[PDB]
Parts: C-alpha cells; sequence; structure tokens
RNA sequence: AUACAGUGAAACUGCGAAUGGCUCAUUAAAUCAGUUAUCGUUUAUUUGAUAGCAUGGUAUAACUGUGGUAAUUCUAGAGCUAAUACAUGCUAUCUCGACCCUUUGGAAGAGAUUAUUUAUUAGAUUCUUCGGACUCUUGAUGAUUCAUAAUAACUUUUCGAAUCGCAUGGCCUUGUGCUGGCGAUGGUUCAUUCAAAUUUCUGCCCUAUCAACUUUCGAUGGUAGGAUAGUGGCCUACCAUGGUUUCAACGGGUAACGGGGAAUAAGGGUUCGAUUCCGGAGAGGGAGCCUGAGAAACG
C-alpha cells in the first residue's frame, strides 16, 4: 500500500450492510463524514437497498441532487456521506423521517418517525476538554463539539441536542440502573438495565446489565450508549425492544 | 569505541586504488640526503 | 540517503539480518545545521505536512534572558566558549543546544543603568548582583548557556547562567584553561 | 557522586531563584505514578538525575506490566530479567522448559541483587534493545 | 471594477464578522449566568 | 531604510562598542536625520506582531547612545508640537485648536514619551520645553474640548479622554521616576492650577471605585519632602480633596488604604515651615474620619500598618487634647472590638502601647 | 567587472555588485524583483573550497547547505554536474589530472571518495584529522590530525604503518614539496617540522619566534614557492615570513593588514619576477613582488574569503568563500584572460573605455 | 444589452493522477497472524466549532507577424491582453460604576482593549419567633512538567476575504443615502473523519556428519549532541562490556512470497495452496534530486 487506498472491494465490505453477493465486485465506500468508517451506513446503500426507492446508482444520484434528502436538517449532496449510528433523514414530499438504528441481529435498519421526535438527537458525551482561551468543549461520538458545555456534563454521557438551532435540550449522566444500549460486541443491539459498573485502572471496564426478559449478560463502557430511565427511553425505538426469542 | 579506534585493518578497495605511481625524483637522493645533513641541523 | 531504522544493525542475539525492502521517504536522515558565528543565514525546509523547518548555519544574534531578575533580551554573540559534545568543536565555533557561550553585557548595562540609575560595576538590594556577573558586566563581557537546536528552528535562545551553575561551568573553563 | 558526566545533569525546567533564600535550595518534582503501585521514599527525596527513572523520570509507564527475576547485574542503571514458563509442544503433547532474558531499566532510587522477584512496566522504547522500566522489587 | 455588489458583500461581510461577535457574546453571558447561579445554589 | 532586517542593522552596527559603532564627530554631523528616520520607525504603528516587535526593537534602541540626541528628538516632536499658545498668554489660548490632527499629535507624542520613561527609568533626565510644556498643553486641550464642545463627536470626546487619562499617568510616571532630581518650580503654579481645576472640584465622586493615577502621584507629592509644594502652595485644596475621598464611604478599602500610607508618610515626614501645623491638623480631623473605619469599609497588611499609624501617632504626639484623647479612646475600643487572630504578637504589644 | 586599485588594473568580473552592509539575498530578491561569464558560477549560500583540475578545464568546489561538490567546465563554461555528499567537506583534492578520482577529508571524522563512477566507501579516522595531503612519488593520503598524530595511509597497503608525532595540540598546516619530497608542518604554537620519506623521520623542527604586540602565531599557511626550495609561513596578524630551505633568517619579513589571519600565501610565476600574494579574512588579497617583497598591488574583495585559487596559466582568480556567488578575479598585468574566456580582452577594453 | 452576459475553441488557474491493475524471484519472528501502545507522533479533503479602501500594482500565456534550421510535444525576434495569477495594501467593545431611581436603569469617571522562540508560573488535594439563616477551616487519567492561563521579550516568517452566482429588496434627510436575500470559493486553530508511522505478548520450514558466540566498522547501555513526525548505538561524542546459547545460539537446506480457503483415507492426518479475500514485495544500471498532505513513484 504506497498510500491511502480509497476503494473497497465487494466481498469485504462491511458486512453489516448486507449487500448482495451476486451483483458486482465493487463496494460503494462512504466519504469522510461525521462517523467512522466500518460502522457507518452512507446514503448510496439506504436509498438502493433500505427504501428500494431506486433501481440505479445513477438514479440514487438524481434524486440527491434534486435534493430531496437533508441530513439532521442539512442538505447533504453526494453519494458518500456515511451517517451513522442513531441518525437523522428526512424526506419531505413522503412526510418520512428516519431513526437510523440497530437491530436485534446488529444491522442497521428504518425508524419511521415524525417531525416532534426528528427535532432532537443525543450525542454521545465522550471526550471533554478546554483549549484556547481557556474555553471549555465537549466530544460527542459524532464528531460534533459544543463549546460552553454544561459543567454538569462528564465523560461517557448522553446530551439531547436541538437540531436546526443547535443548543442543548437537556442530558443524562452514566448512572447504574438505566435503559443503555450497547453499540459494539458480539451481543449488541439489547437494552436493559446496568445494575453496577466493574472499573480496571485504565483498563476494560465491563459492566453488568440485566434484560427486560430478565437475563445477565457482560459489555463494556466502549460499547454502552446511554439511553435512558426505567419506562422513559428517550427514543423510539423500533419493534423488539432488545427482546431476542 | 565506536570508530575511534586505528586498527591496520584491510582495504581492498583502496590498496588495489590507484598504486603503483611513478618515482617522480629530480635528483638521485643522494644529495638529497647529504642535504637533509646540510640542513639547519649544522 | 540518510537512513533512519536499525535492521541495518545486528540482533540481540549474535546475529545479522538481510535486507528488508528499499530506503522509504518515511525514514530520511538529514544534515546538521551546524551553526558557525557569522551573518544570520537561515534556510528554509518546507517539510512532511505542511511544515516549515528553518535551519541556520551562520548566527551573530540570538535571544538571551537573565533568570533571578527576570529579564529576557536580544543580544550579540562573543562565541562558543564550552560544549561536551566536542571541545574540537567548541573550537571550530560550532553552534548547538546544551553550549556554553560567551555573549556581550552592555545590553543587559544599558537595562540596568535605564531601571536602576546605579551602573554596575566599579535600591541597593534590587541592585545586588553576583559578584561574577558585575565582573563580566565591568569587563563588558558576560557568559551564557544556549539550548536551542540549532537544525530545527535556526533560532538561538537561551539563559545567562545563574551563580550555582555560572559557577559550575566556570569551574569547568578553569579545568579547561 | 552528584556530577558524573560532563554534562549539568538536572532535570529540565525546574529553576530555583537564588534570589529567594528557601531552606530546601534543590527542588525535586517527582510523579505518584499510581496505577495501584507505590513511589518510594528514596525516589522521591533522592538526589540524582534520571530521566529514565520510572517515577522520576519524564516518562510514563503504562501498558504491560510483566514480572521476572534479576539475572545480571554488571551494568548501570539497568537490569537483564528471567522469565521462566510452559511450552507448547503437540508432538509428544508435554510442556517444556522455557526461558527468556528481558533488559529492563532500573533507578537508581531501587536497591536490587541477584535472585530479587521484580515487577516492571511498559514505556517508550529507549535504546536499541532495551523496551521496559522497572516498578517494583521483591525479596527472594 | 467597483459594483454595487462589491458594496454590497463589503457590507455583508461587516455584518457577518460582527454578528457572529454579538452571538459569541451572548453565548459567554448566558453561560456566565448559569455558572453563576448553579455555583450559588 | 530597509525593513526586512531594520532589528538586525540596528543590533550590529548602531550600538555603540559594537561592529563598527559610530564615531563621536561622525554621530554628531549624522544623527539629526538618524532621529528624524527613527521619528518615522516610530510613528509606524504597532497594529500587529512584527510591527510591535520592531517598536519594542526602537524602544530599546533609544536609551543607548547618549541623552541629547533624545533631547533634540523629543525638541523635534515638541516643534511638530507646541506650547506657544499657551505660553504666550498663561492658560488661555487665542486660536482654540482641538483639531483631530492635532490631538493626534499631542497622543503620538504621548505615546512616545511614555514609552521612552518605560524605558529610560531612571537615568532620563527633564528636558523643561519638552517635557513640561506639552503634557501640560495636550491636557489643557483635553479639558478644553471636553468643557467646549458638547457629547456629539464621539470619536474626539473619547479621545480626549484617553489623552486625559494618558497625560496624568505618565506625569504621574515621571515624577515617581525623577523622585526630586531637580527643583520644577518653573511651573508648579501652572501644573497646581490644572491640578486644582478638575480634581479637587470632583476628585471622591468619580475616581473612587479603583486606584487613580492622581490619587498615586498625590501620595508621592506627601512622600516627597520636596513635593508639598502644592500643599502649602493652595490652601489645602490636596488635602481636602483627599479627605472628601476619605468622607466617601463608596470608595473600596484598597482605594482608601493607599491614602492612609500616604497620611503616614506626610505625618512622619517634620517640615518647620508654615502651614504644616495646620496641614496636620486636618490629618488630625482625617484621623476623626476614619475613627469608624478599618471596620464597615476596610485586610491585615491595611489594618497592621494603619495600627502603626496610630503607634506613631502615640509617640510622636501631634494630637494631644481631651477631645482627640476621646477619639483615641473610641478608636481603640474600635480595633479592639476588631479580630487579634489575624495579627502579629509585635502588633498586639503596639496595642498595648497605644494603651 | 570593477576595478579597486588606481596605478593597478583589477577586475572583479564576478561577484558582489554592492560592496558591503547589505545582504546579499535581499539584494537578489530586490533587484530581480526589479553580465555573467559561467552560468551558475554559483552555490548561492557558500563555498569551501577550489582545486582546478590538472587539465585545467575543471572547477570542483565545495558547498555549504546541503553539503555538495559543484564540478564546473570551462569547455561549457558552467556547471558539469553537482554531487551531494554527507556533512560540508573540509579539505578536498583531485588524484588525477581529471576528477575521476577526488578524495576529500571530511569534518565528521572520517574520509569520503568521490569517483566517476561514484562514491567509494567513507572510513573513519580515530582522531579529527586537520590537513590531509597525497604524497604522489609514494601513493599516500596523510593527515595531520587532532592531536600528536599524522596518520598515514598508501594506496597500494591500505593499511595504517604509522601514525607520524606531532607534539603539539594541532596540526596548524600541512605542505609537501615534491621538487624535493620533503613534509612541511607548522603549528600555531610556533612550531614547524619538517619529515623525510624512506626514512620515516622528521628532520626539522625549528621558528620558535614572537611578534610585536607579543603573542604567539596562528600559522594558517605553510607552503613553499615554485622552485620548491624556499618555504613561507603566513599568520595572524597580517604576518609573513619567507625561509629559504635550510636557513633559520627570515628571508623575507612583512607585517601589513591587521590581527585577521592571513589565509593563504601563493607563489607566481611572473615573466620576469615572481609574485607573492595573500588572501586574508581582513578581507583583503594582495599582490608583492617577491624579490623586493613590495606590495605591487592591494585588493579588496568588499565580502571576505575561505578559500582561493589561481588558474594554472595567468589572469583567473577563483575564490570559494560563505557568500552567496563563489567569485573570479582577473588581473591584466600579469597575463591575459585565458583561452576560454579570450573575450575577457575585450572585456577588459570595455572597463577601460568605460 | 454601448462593459460583458447565449453557446462554446484554445489557453491561464484549481484539483487529481501515491487508487485501481499486474507479478511471486526473494525472505524462516523479516514482516506475518493475534494483541497493545501512542503520557511517542503527521495528517489534503469530509464533517463540527472557530476571526473587531469607490478597491491599488505589474507581467504575461493563449493571440498576430517576422523568421531561422534538415530537425522534434524546435526555437528565436517583435507586438498584445485577465485572474481564487504574481506581488502589494486601508478601515468600536468590556470592569466598578459614585450620583441621580426605584424603576428597568443610567452616569461622569477611573480600567482592559493571530501566529513564531525561550524563560519563568498556575494548574494544589451552628443557632432557630420550630415559620428559617449560614455565623469559617476547572477537566483529565493510573498518572503527564497535560490541556489551559499568564509574564516578558523573541521571529532573514503567518493569515486575520483587495474574489464570486442568482435574484433583488428595505427604509428615508428620494439621496442613487443607508441597510439588507439565498450560496459558491477562500483562510486560522481545534475537533472529527481516511490513514500513516513506530512499537508491547505469543506463535515459524529441516538441521548438530553445524558449540560456541557478537564483542572492530558498534556488539550492551549510560551521559551528551545532531536527525524527521516522534523517541532511540538512528548516527555520533565519552564511560563502562553487555548480550545468544545445546533452554541448538549460530549458521546451513527450502524451483516455501504470507494468511485464509480447497482436495485428501471410513479412522491417524495426509496434498495442491494456481484460483475469485485480506497482507508483503516489485517493474535498462546506479546515484544525486524535483513536487506534493501523501512517493525513493517508475513521473
Amino acid at each position: 500500500a504506497r498510500g491511502p487506498k480509497k476503494h473497497l472491494k465487494r466481498l469485504a465490505a462491511p458486512h453489516h450492510w448486507l449487500l448482495d453477493k451476486l451483483s458486482g465486485c465493487y463496494a460503494p465506500r462512504p466519504s469522510a463524514g461525521p462517523h467512522k468508517l466500518r460502522e457507518s451506513l452512507p446514503l448510496i446503500v439506504f436509498l438502493r437497498n433500505r427504501l428500494k426507492y431506486a433501481l440505479n446508482g445513477r438514479e440514487v444520484k438524481a434524486i440527491l441532487m434534486q435534493r430531496h434528502v437533508k441530513v439532521d436538517g442539512k442538505v447533504r449532496t453526494d453519494t458518500t456521506y456515511p451517517a451513522g449510528f442513531m441518525d437523522v433523514i428526512t424526506l419531505d414530499a413522503t412526510n418520512e423521517n428516519f431513526r437510523l438504528v440497530y437491530d436485534v441481529k446488529g444491522r442497521f435498519a428504518v425508524h419511521r418517525i415524525t417531525d416532534e421526535e426528528a427535532s432532537y438527537k443525543l450525542g454521545k458525551v465522550k471526550k471533554v476538554q478546554l483549549g484556547k482561551k481557556g474555553v471549555p468543549y465537549v466530544v460527542t461520538h459524532d464528531g460534533r463539539t459544543i463549546r460552553y458545555p454544561d459543567p454538569n456534563i462528564k465523560v461517557n454521557d448522553t446530551v439531547k441536542i436541538d437540531l436546526a438551532s443547535g443548543k442543548i435540550t437537556d442530558f443524562i449522566k452514566f448512572d447504574a440502573g438505566k435503559l443503555v444500549y450497547v453499540t459494539g460486541g458480539r451481543n449488541l443491539g439489547r437494552i436493559g438495565t446496568i445494575v453496577h459498573k466493574e472499573r480496571h485502572d485504565g483498563g476494560f471496564d465491563l459492566v453488568h446489565i440485566k434484560d427486560s426478559l430478565d437475563n445477565t449478560f457482560v459489555t463494556r463502557l466502549n460499547n454502552v450508549f446511554v439511553i435512558g430511565e426505567q419506562g422513559k427511553p428517550y427514543i423510539s425505538l423500533p419493534k423488539g425492544k432488545g427482546i431476542k426469542l | 569505541s565506536k570508530g575511534r579506534k586505528l586498527n591496520y585493518s584491510v582495504q581492498d578497495p583502496i590498496a588495489n586504488y590507484e598504486a603503483p605511481i611513478t618515482s617522480g625524483y629530480k635528483w638521485s637522493d643522494d644529495q638529497i640526503d647529504e642535504f637533509f645533513a646540510g640542513l639547519l641541523g649544522q | 540517503g540518510i537512513s533512519r531504522d536499525s535492521r541495518h544493525k545486528r540482533s540481540a542475539t549474535g546475529a545479522k539480518r538481510a535486507q528488508f525492502r528499499k530506503k522509504r521517504k518515511f525514514e530520511l536522515g538529514r544534515q546538521p545545521a551546524n551553526t558557525k558565528i557569522g551573518a544570520k543565514r537561515i534556510h528554509s525546509v518546507r517539510t512532511r505536512g505542511g511544515n516549515k523547518k528553518y535551519r541556520a548555519l551562520r548566527i551573530e544574534t540570538g535571544n538571551f534572558s537573565w533568570a533571578s531578575e527576570g529579564i529576557s533580551k536580544k543580544t550579540r554573540i562573543a562565541g562558543v566558549v564550552y560544549h561536551p559534545s566536542n571541545n574540537e568543536l567548541v573550537r571550530t565555533n560550532t553552534l548547538t543546544k546544551a553550549a556554553i557561550v560567551q555573549i556581550d553585557a552592555t545590553p543587559f548595562r544599558q537595562w540596568f543603568e535605564a531601571h536602576y540609575g546605579q551602573t554596575l560595576g566599579k535600591r541597593a538590594a534590587s541592585a545586588k548582583i553576583e559578584s561574577s556577573v558585575e565582573s563580566q558586566f565591568s569587563a563588558g563581557r558576560l557568559y551564557a548557556c544556549i539550548s536551542s537546536r540549532p537544525g530545527q528552528s535556526g533560532r538561538c535562545d537561551g539563559y545567562i547562567l545563574e551563580g550555582e551553575e555560572l559557577a559550575f561551568y566556570l569551574r569547568r573553563l578553569t579545568a579547561k584553561k | 557522586t552528584v556530577q558524573s558526566e560532563r554534562a549539568f545533569q538536572k532535570q529540565p525546567h525546574i529553576f530555583n531563584n537564588p534570589k529567594v533564600k528557601t531552606s530546601k535550595r534543590t527542588k525535586r518534582w517527582y510523579k505518584n505514578a499510581g496505577l495501584g503501585f507505590k513511589t518510594p521514599k528514596t525516589a522521591i527525596e533522592g538526589s540524582y538525575i534520571d530521566k529514565k527513572c520510572p517515577f522520576t523520570g519524564l516518562v510514563s509507564i503504562r501498558g504491560k506490566i510483566l514480572t521476572g527475576t534479576v539475572v545480571s547485574t554488571k551494568m548501570h542503571r539497568t537490569i537483564v530479567i528471567r522469565r521462566a514458563y510452559l511450552h507448547y509442544i503437540p508432538k509428544y503433547n508435554r510442556y517444556e522448559k522455557r526461558h527468556k532474558n528481558v533488559p529492563v531499566h532500573v533507578s537508581p532510587a531501587f536497591r536490587v541483587q541477584v535472585g530479587d522477584i521484580v515487577t516492571v512496566g511498559q514505556c517508550r522504547p529507549i535504546s536499541k534493545t532495551v523496551r521496559f522500566n522497572v516498578v517494583k522489587v521483591s525479596a527472594a | 471594477l467597483v459594483t454595487p455588489q462589491r458594496l454590497q458583500r463589503k457590507r455583508h461581510q461587516r455584518a457577518l464578522k460582527v454578528r457572529n461577535a454579538q452571538a459569541q457574546r451572548e453565548a459567554a453571558a448566558e453561560y456566565a449566568q448559569l455558572l453563576a447561579k448553579r455555583l450559588s445554589e | 531604510l530597509d525593513d526586512t532586517l531594520f532589528k538586525d542593522e540596528i543590533t550590529t552596527f548602531l550600538t555603540e562598542n559594537g561592529s563598527q559603532s559610530i564615531k563621536a564627530e561622525d554621530e554628531k554631523v549624522v544623527m539629526p536625520y538618524v532621529l528624524r528616520i527613527f521619528f518615522g520607525r516610530a510613528q509606524v504603528p504597532p497594529t500587529s506582531g512584527q510591527k510591535r516587535s520592531r517598536k519594542i526593537a526602537v524602544i530599546s534602541v533609544l536609551p543607548n547612545f547618549k541623552k541629547p540626541y533624545i533631547n533634540d528628538f523629543l525638541s523635534l516632536a515638541s516643534e511638530r508640537l507646541d506650547y506657544n499658545y499657551f505660553f504666550g498668554n498663561s492658560h488661555q489660548i487665542n486660536s482654540s485648536k482641538a483639531t483631530l490632527k492635532t490631538i493626534r499629535r499631542m497622543t503620538g507624542f504621548v505615546n512616545i514619551v511614555n514609552s521612552t520613561l518605560s524605558v529610560l527609568r531612571t537615568n532620563f533626565p527633564l528636558h523643561t520645553n519638552s517635557v513640561l510644556q506639552p503634557l501640560i498643553y495636550s491636557i489643557a486641550m483635553a479639558y478644553y474640548v471636553l468643557d467646549t464642545e458638547s457629547t456629539e463627536e464621539v470619536h474626539l470626546r473619547k479621545m480626549a479622554s484617553n489623552l486625559r487619562q494618558q497625560g496624568l499617568k505618565c506625569l504621574s510616571s515621571v515624577f515617581e521616576f525623577v523622585g526630586n532630581t531637580f527643583d520644577w518650580s518653573t511651573s508648579m503654579e501652572d501644573i497646581y492650577a490644572v491640578v486644582v481645576k478638575p480634581r479637587i472640584s470632583h476628585f471622591s465622586d468619580e475616581n473612587l471605585q479603583q486606584p487613580s493615577s492622581l490619587l498615586r502621584l498625590f501620595l508621592y507629592w506627601a512622600h516627597n519632602p520636596s513635593l508639598y509644594q502644592f500643599l502649602y502652595y493652595d490652601e489645602f485644596a490636596t488635602a481636602t480633596a483627599l479627605m472628601d475621598t476619605i468622607s466617601n464611604q463608596h470608595v473600596k478599602e484598597a482605594v482608601i488604604g493607599p491614602i492612609i500610607e500616604a497620611a503616614d508618610s506626610i505625618i512622619r515626614n517634620p517640615v518647620n515651615d508654615d502651614h504644616y501645623v495646620d496641614l496636620v491638623t486636618l490629618i488630625c480631623t482625617s484621623c476623626l474620619k476614619i475613627l469608624p473605619s478599618l471596620y464597615v469599609k476596610l485586610d491585615s497588611n491595611s489594618i497592621s500598618t494603619f495600627l502603626n499609624l496610630l503607634v506613631s501617632i502615640t509617640e510622636m504626639g501631634f494630637i494631644q487634647d481631651d477631645h482627640v484623647r476621646s477619639r483615641l479612646i473610641s478608636s481603640l475600643i474600635s480595633i479592639l472590638k476588631g479580630k487579634l487572630k489575624k495579627l502579629q504578637e509585635n502588633d498586639t504589644q503596639k496595642i498595648l502601647k497605644i494603651l | 567587472k570593477s576595478t579597486s586599485a588606481n596605478d593597478v588594473s583589477v577586475y572583479q568580473v564576478s561577484g558582489t555588485n554592492v560592496s558591503r552592509s547589505l545582504p546579499d539575498w535581499i539584494a537578489k530578491k530586490r533587484k530581480r524583483q526589479l553580465v555573467e561569464l559561467i552560468q551558475d558560477f554559483e552555490f548561492s549560500e557558500a563555498s569551501n573550497k577550489i582545486k582546478v583540475s590538472r587539465d585545467g578545464q575543471y572547477c570542483m568546489a565545495t558547498g555549504t547547505y546541503k553539503p555538495q561538490i559543484h564540478v564546473y567546465d570551462f569547455a561549457n563554461l558552467s556547471l558539469k554536474f553537482d554531487r551531494h555528499t554527507d556533512a560540508e567537506n573540509v579539505d578536498f583534492t583531485i588524484l588525477s589530472d581529471d576528477w575521476t578520482k577526488s578524495v576529500h577529508l571530511q569534518n565528521d571524522r572520517s574520509i569520503q571518495f568521490q569517483n566517476k563512477g561514484g562514491l567509494h566507501y567513507t572510513t573513519r579516522i580515530p582522531k579529527f584529522g586537520r590537513s590531509l595531503v597525497y604524497n604522489k612519488v609514494n601513493c599516500d593520503l596523510y593527515v595531520g590530525a587532532s592531536g600528536n598524530e599524522l596518520y598515514r595511509l598508501n594506496l597500494e597497503k591500505g593499511r595504517f604503518l604509522n601514525p607520524f608525532k606531532l607534539d603539539t595540540e594541532g596540526v596548524n598546516h600541512v605542505s609537501i614539496n615534491e621538487v624535493n619530497g620533503l613534509l612541511a608542518a607548522g603549528t600555531e604554537t610556533n612550531v614547524v617540522e619538517f619529515w623525510d620519506p624512506r626514512s620515516r623521520s622528521r628532520v626539522s623542527k625549528l621558528y620558535l619566534e614572537n611578534n610585536i604586540d607579543n603573542r604567539p602565531f596562528q600559522v594558517t599557511t605553510t607552503s613553499f614557492r615554485n622552485d620548491g626550495l624556499t618555504f613561507a609561513c603566513g599568520t595572524s596578524n597580517g604576518y609573513s615570513y619567507i625561509y629559504d630551505l635550510r636557513t633559520s633568517e627570515p628571508s623575507i619579513i612583512k607585517d601589513q593588514g591587521y590581527g585577521f589571519d592571513i589565509k593563504k600565501i601563493i607563489w607566481l610565476d611572473n615573466v620576469g619576477t615572481e609574485n607573492k600574494i595573500v588572501t586574508c579574512d581582513k578581507r583583503i588579497a594582495k599582490i608583492w613582488d617577491r624579490l623586493d617583497g613590495k606590495a605591487y598591488a592591494s585588493m579588496e574583495p568588499s565580502v571576505d574569503i575561505n578559500d582561493i585559487e589561481h588558474v594554472p596559466g595567468t589572469g583567473m582568480f577563483f575564490t570559494a568563500n560563505e557568500s552567496i556567488p563563489m567569485h573570479t578575479y582577473y588581473i591584466p598585468s600579469l597575463g591575459p584572460s585565458p583561452r576560454w574566456c579570450s573575450f575577457l580582452d575585450s572585456i577588459t577594453e570595455e572597463l577601460e573605455e568605460k
């Protein structure tokens, strides 16, 4: 590898996109964007193989440049923009909104959504720091920075944020026994309450969680995305509610 | 040491580099040697 | 070019390796900007990314600071008096970090006269300075220590040696001469 | 010895002003390495300068913490340790007596002899062969 | 060639500069009020 | 004339005892135009980092060579300026010249002179025609425009206020830097008239929240034995302004304190001349005014030094009668009501000597 | 293209346009924002030393930043080619009549070998070499090094028979005479030694001397004259002695210039006389007739020098220094312009009618 | 449409050509496979935050002509003309607010008002009007001399819009006064995004008819210095002699590039491993070198 690689062969494409195998030999690579490289989902695949509103790449391109698609209140225009976990998509001529989320097997899937819930979104408070002029800021998972954050915010939090204006609505700590979402891991995607939190001093800080079918399992703070309290999830989950039969 | 030791080690390329050369002596070295004798020593 | 890795060296179990792949751009070695006293000569090198590394090869002026009082000024240079790298380098007057030098004292003398009114040599509580440094003032010739890396910034910024380390390097100078 | 070499050995950026006549004329900075590990008094109040010192040197321990036994002590500020362990032989379905030698930087604060049981940790590589810095000794 | 649109661009540039300055000042003032009230409480 | 190597060329040839240092006759003949070129090089505005770098370079340049060169430089500055309006009059000006360009010249002069003071803290002398006349002329113009124009010219009034503040602070700095180098009786009348015009009229109502250059200058006036000339020239107008500041209870303790170290210094300093007795009786009235203070308005160092003031008052005994002894017992009960944990055993023993 | 002296005509055919106190780099920026003989007679940063090849057609130069060697040719009147090396060379020499083999003492305590095919492998030296010379009757690279050692290596043998002894701290200047194949080494400690090959024995040790200001000298030149018989030494006070082959009495004595050290003293086989050339870091170069020891000319290059060379025929003086351009000088009074620059007769006519 | 405006040749400028593709000859911890570090570092672009003079200069390509030569992806000579070309440069806020006022506050006044290099700091570890009062002792990790915040200077040296589309308004001293829409391009830092760079732990073919080894020229480290993006016997200046070991080092044998996969007797496990996946390495000889965020490219 001389330098950067700007392709992705079809087979080695992220297996959680569930592309059909015998269509061709190349895969669509998301561009640089607000989410990571193995764990994003591009508008191209979301329109060609989830909404099925498309038959051809050029058709997806045509819709995109006619600009019916705006992401998080912002019009995107490429075929490679990498939408990420727990994300917002809006289509006007349908009055459709999509909360992009996970399923039981860990794939992405849609969540049909209306405006009153589209209007808010939740960044995982991940890196708090301060810089020039000693100004404070916080860094959410989506690569979004928020300067002048609430001093009541610490690491590993979940903050509900307005999209149009951009000012914080509220937030949520990391507290034991709360409805949370596990991002990675073998058994990711389930939702339960964190009974407690094991700590390793700068190491893997494992966490035990009971699920609503009342079963214990183990996750890590890297994979846990805090959702909310008991009986109060703050985002309309797709059906399944973490129950796996 | 690192490279600060003088050992009379064999260097092939310079051993066969450019030698031999001429005896570019414009005298017979006999008058030269007795001239050394007749230098500021005497 | 000047390599950087270590696979060219032997192993730790008494063995010699072979060639793995050729020299690449990300293991570059470059020339030391061995600076001598002279007209300020700075060269610009655009390096990896958008970096601009300046290397100086002749320098006569640098920034040096007095510590106890806590001042700092631009000043000339007489030239290197010691550098633990090589005494031959000191003789040849090669400027390098962690070296000992002789530097002018008239700027600090002018500063002291302007700020104090008491001329050094020949507010007394704040005007008291070390005997060696005031003798250096009277001679007009002071000492200093340079610790700026030459071939990284082309800058010569250092401090005037205070009592303990000044006497330390002075006894070193006397042990030399 | 306090000037063990031809340069003014000192930890950088520490300045003790001669203007103030503090009783402690030698300021010694250190750091609590933590990680569940204690900082010896000899280190925090020694009179030595060491940049590779795990507790006073400007390098941090991190990553992997490993155990061994001292073998050779003919070498300044660095001691090699021995690890013995079991091997994975499939043909005869057995273990095997295995040994490895790991040189590790040692700080002058600690006292070491051959046969001691010591623990070390990972730091940024310093020399061609050394990779680690000790954190504790222990009598054996 | 100087144009009415160039004049408009100049006034717009100054307007956006002062606008973001004002917005930054308002955000700072609101954060200060919030911090003072929470520290008192 | 070059720019990109200006500080290099300066620090190489133009410094004395350096390479190609200028000889005596050579400088005698070439410095005038050198003065003009450095006048330009200081007229350059430092609205950037490199520009302020070369400005600090040139201000470090000036205190090197010799003084009469700088003196002629300041003379040229004043020649660009003028004071002959005021001083063909006394405090009048026939053609009131308050143009923005004129005040810009004023301000540039203020900048250069304060920079020269900062870089030549002690060794600077005071060339009278270039230090006394122009500064008082500038502040006089500031007051003239302040009282004549309305608020309409916001730019003009703002820079007039800034010029006045800078003139006050630079006069204070030069006074505290000279100390008593030479008698300034040439224009003590004019400068003290300028002092008594706005200050004693409105010294307490405005300058009471944070310390003022005027306050510290009056502190230096009390401190230096030769600076009582204003106090003994006017009927203690400055003393009454200080009394008004003390009486005003909206003044902060870190402003009132320095007033009290100044009072301690002026009490301690004796002068066997006229009005010194009236001055010390005015400070007795100041003690009467400070009787309720130190605990409703006023801080360990401050309380300690005011206690020392009371002690020194006790020993030297400039106040003796039964009225001031009743006031002294009132102050004693107030200060013994005050705390003692943050005090020193010696300070408590000095309380014991007061008792 | 200028002329400094009034009685004698010289020519800065190459050199700085402005004399002093103004940066050459700033000058070129300004003026190129606003006539050369050999294009890119230039390193544009500095220069160490020039040795014209014995063919009379090559110009080898050492350039400092990005240390390298410039290879000019006179047939093309430009750079034949450049070649980078590791460090800025201290001493170099072309072994052959052509530059096919060149060897240079490199300040990294080492020796390197340029060849027509490439750059043969570097070799270290135990002590910092100070002056390397090739004995040409017996194929020897021998260097007076840091301290008491004069290392030696043969081009047939390749070992070190013996590093000869110089009982001083440094080896200030070395020359070899081939008219009489002797070894000369002068040392700042005011000590000059002469060594004999075929016997491996020093034969002379002398030159204890003091100046008017009573300071030990700094002998930066220890060479001889065209006869290979009488020698010359030159030191810091503008002080040049010229001894004969076997006398302690200075045949010629002069002091001139300043405390700045004279850098090179060179003989000249003038048509009717012998001339002598000094280059000194007083930024000066002077011309004498040796027999009178009289200053026929004096020249101010307006930028100081690190090394000088003269064309074997006449007229040309290469000068390699710290300057942006290394520069050459023409003398009409000793001979015309060389064949390849024959038109500089016309250039001289142009300046004279100018 | 009397500046131009549609269309669009050429040419200037921007971006990109380091992907993809092919080849297997090499190599027995060399990479590799797994894991970790980055408190050891650089990052075009995407993405988020982020900044207090009515407008100027020259110098040219594409153009036109004249040429020359046997001659190219020949040039000369001469005459033109643009920049997101090149090189230059201009434009009021915040603290205490006495005093007036009670509302809502003003109100003189005393005050502060991008980057480089070094130095010095901070960043430590009880009474009750039982209705109610406090009337006492930054984040970060496991930690950084971190982030930050400042002082002073320091710099052959940074930008802090001399552009640009579509429309075309708002007010009114109807001036063409003064404001103002949607959006492209640029530019600072950080963040983030793709990588990259080193590196922890383990795991290699046959082999003693190979027991001894490196220790020079580094073979082990220390000190110190140069070296880039960064530590480093990376290199070097001074000290010491470390270090592999039959626990086979060391070398030697592999028409074996590595991993996965495939076939394989019913059962031990044996054969291709050429396939369509992911790594590694590479294309007359060599070296020097040029750009660029990215290279020893095949330019």
